[PDB]
């Protein structure tokens, strides 16, 4: 597997400190557990530079969190949990990360780039030719993740009488994938984002922002 | 040199009064009758040139454009008096292609620059539309006349002067597409037709309607891809008739 | 370099499969029929030689470049007295073939990105046949400069055309009555009724 678990009640109790920073810090966070953990199991067991080059950890438990319906600006950066019912899937995607680009001009194949979720990657020029030019993907040594979008409603059963239950949208990557049925039942641990690009309205309208999670975690 | 050996066989060809021929009554009879279009069996060609044939076959337009001079030239020599009133005369095919006989189904790649016959039912036509040719401008600043050549368009003189346009001494050719679809009689029972475009010129335009069946004889060449600095290579089919028949 | 060994290696092969010779004879057939085409089994090559066989399931990009170079070379080299006016050696397609099991088109995820695959399924849509090009011929607009047999990329690729003229910038315009074609479609593909899970609505590609 590429996974880990590690229980929230638990790391509260040993050390205090990261689970205070945790909820108001999570993407940071996050990434010094996986470096962590992927030393950790290295040193464990040697063969896995052949096998997985890294280990993501998902947090199992939470002080549970207010439904859908009380998200806010309270809750911007931050880390949820919410409950929900799951109502469409978009299936299994590719998604680019550590982007190597072949040169128009020569054949010079430039140097991997982080694909980040918020912005598109942009190489700056060739070393070699110094060239601006359009640039290709080079398919065949990219790396590619899997990626998933997943629109989930309020269950009937706790929605409150003359109001209509509220729907968000949540984004599946690695492992996550394929974790959930449509009209399925769930319980989601994730971050409440907004930092990527177009989420701002700005064609014409009010200056509205769109919100997004970013889940970590699947409960059925 | 080709081209000049081409338009020498093609002249040879016509002159066939001393060998029992019937073209000079032909092209007798186009002058008479005021028609600027002679049908050529491709047999008889075939029979008197074979080499010719398959060049005409294989290669289209440069072969084409040899026969039309040459046809230029026979007519001239004949009346030249009659030759002035048209540029260029046009050429009709006539005859069993073989091979090259296909169906808007069994139309591929492979047939690019050669002449083909195709048999189907007319479902899309469009409205006969006018084409320049030549343009003509005067200038009432400066009292001068200025021609163009089409194969911009001029709106102010040297200094600035506006021109006016002489709508009447301009020359203009019709125009029309029409679509081709297979006949549902021969296409497989439970699968989707598919059509093919054709392109009629001067005196073709008005020759077809919807719901008709027709034999349409011509050339198949692309289009090539639209100005932009990225082009997706696939260029799209279109077929110019030289000979379409009622059956 | 190390490129045309492995064409000579695939020409070996082609040439001394055998106890008749099977590829040559069927190469040989095709070319004098008209049909520049072939079909390999993956499982002859297998046993000819292991290294190529592996070679061609990681990166079948290049491999099939060399195998259809090889081949053409082994049909020129076996049809020496062609008839006159067929001097011009035409290019051959290369189709691969084995009896592996299929594998379930769910099982695609991003590790199976550019390797070769086997999938079952059913057919619901076929597009029109049309024309992609090959090799094109540029012009210049000013100096009327003339590129020649620029090549062309497989599959759903583009080209870009150059901007500098050796004059306005991008001058170059493509002249269609000098270019190569060959046919293509586009066909949709459905997950097999008999394999979709129950309660879940089916995928497609
Ligand atoms: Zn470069
Ligand atoms: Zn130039």
């Amino acid at each position: 597997r590429e996974s880990l678990v590690v229980n929230y009640e638990d790391l509260a109790a040993r050390e205090h400190v990261l689970a205070y920073f945790l909820p108001e810090a999570p993407a940071e966070l996050l990434q010094i557990f996986d470096e962590a953990a992927l030393e950790v199991v290295l040193a464990m067991y040697p063969k896995y530079d052949r096998i997985t080059n890294h280990i993501h950890v998902r947090i199992s438990h939470l002080p549970l969190v207010e439904e859908l319906r009380s998200l806010r600006q309270l809750h911007l950066n931050q880390l949820i949990r919410t409950s929900g019912v799951v109502t469409s899937c978009t299936g299994v995607l590719p998604q680019l990360s550590m982007v190597k680009y072949n040169c128009n001009k020569c054949n010079f194949v430039l140097g991997p780039f982080c694909q980040s979720q918020n912005q598109e990657v942009k190489p700056g020029s060739c070393p070699e030719c110094q060239s601006a030019g359009p640039f290709e993907v080079n398919m065949e040594e990219t790396i590619y993740q899997n990626y998933q979008r997943i629109r989930i409603q309020e269950s009937p059963g706790k929605v409150a009488a003359g109001r209509l239950p509220r729907s968000k949208d949540a984004i599946l990557l690695a492992d996550l994938v394929d974790s959930c049925k449509p009209g399925d039942e769930i319980e989601l641990t994730g971050i409440y984002h907004n930092n990527y690009d177009g989420s701002l309205n700005t064609a014409n309208g009010f200056p509205v922002f769109a919100t997004v999670i970013l889940a970590n975690h699947v409960a059925k | 040199v080709e081209l000049r050996e081409a338009q020498r066989d093609y002249l040879d060809f016509l002159d066939d009064e001393e060998d029992q021929g019937i073209y000079q009554s032909k092209v007798r009879e186009l002058i008479s009758d005021n028609q600027y279009r002679l049908i050529v069996n491709v047999n008889d060609l075939r029979r008197k040139n074979e080499k010719r044939a398959n060049r005409l076959l294989n290669n289209a337009f440069e072969e084409l454009v040899a026969f039309q001079r040459a046809l230029k030239d026979f007519v001239a020599s004949i009346d030249a008096t009659y030759a002035k009133q048209y540029e260029e005369f046009y050429v009709g095919l006539e005859g069993s292609f073989g091979s090259k006989h296909v169906s808007p189904r069994t139309l591929t790649s492979c047939f690019l620059s050669c002449v083909v016959c195709v048999e189907g039912i007319v479902t899309k036509c469009s409205l006969v539309r006018p084409k320049v040719v030549r343009s003509v401008h005067y200038c009432p600043a400066t009292k001068k006349t200025i021609e163009r050549r089409y194969s911009v368009y001029p709106t102010k003189d040297e200094e600035n002067n506006p021109l006016e346009t002489e709508y009447g001494l301009s020359v203009y050719k019709d125009h029309q597409t029409i679509t081709i679809q297979e006949m549902p009689e021969k296409a497989p029972a439970g699968q989707l037709p598919r059509s093919v475009d054709v392109i009629l010129d001067d005196d073709l335009v008005d020759k077809a309607k919807p719901g008709d069946r027709v034999q349409v004889v011509g050339t198949y060449r692309c289009l090539p891809g639209k100005k932009g600095g990225y082009t997706s290579g696939t260029f799209r089919t279109v077929l110019i008739a030289c000979n379409v028949k009622q059956m | 370099a190390r490129k045309s060994q492995l064409q000579r290696r695939f020409k070996e092969f082609l040439r001394q499969y055998r106890f008749t010779f099977k590829y040559r004879d069927e190469l040989k057939r095709h070319y004098n029929l008209g049909e520049y085409w072939i079909e390999v089994e993956m499982e002859d090559l297998a046993s000819f030689d292991e290294d190529l066989a592996d070679y061609l399931y990681k990166q079948p990009a290049e491999h099939l470049q060399l195998l259809e170079e090889a081949a053409k070379e082994v049909a020129d080299e076996v049809t020496r007295p062609r008839p006159s006016g067929e001097e011009v050696l035409q290019d051959i397609q290369v189709m691969l073939k084995s009896d592996a099991s299929p594998s379930s088109i769910r099982s695609l995820k991003s590790d199976m990105m550019s390797h070769l695959v086997k999938i079952p399924g059913i057919i619901i849509a076929a597009s029109a046949v049309r024309a992609k090009a090959t090799r094109i011929s540029i012009q210049c607009r000013s100096c009327r400069n003339t590129l020649t047999n620029i090549a062309m990329r497989p599959g759903l690729e583009g080209y870009a055309l150059p901007r500098k003229c050796n004059c306005p910038l991008d001058p170059y315009f493509i002249m269609p009555d000098k270019c190569k074609c060959v046919d293509f479609q586009t066909l949709k593909l459905q997950e097999l009724p008999d394999a979709v899970p129950h309660g879940e609505m089916p995928r497609h590609m």
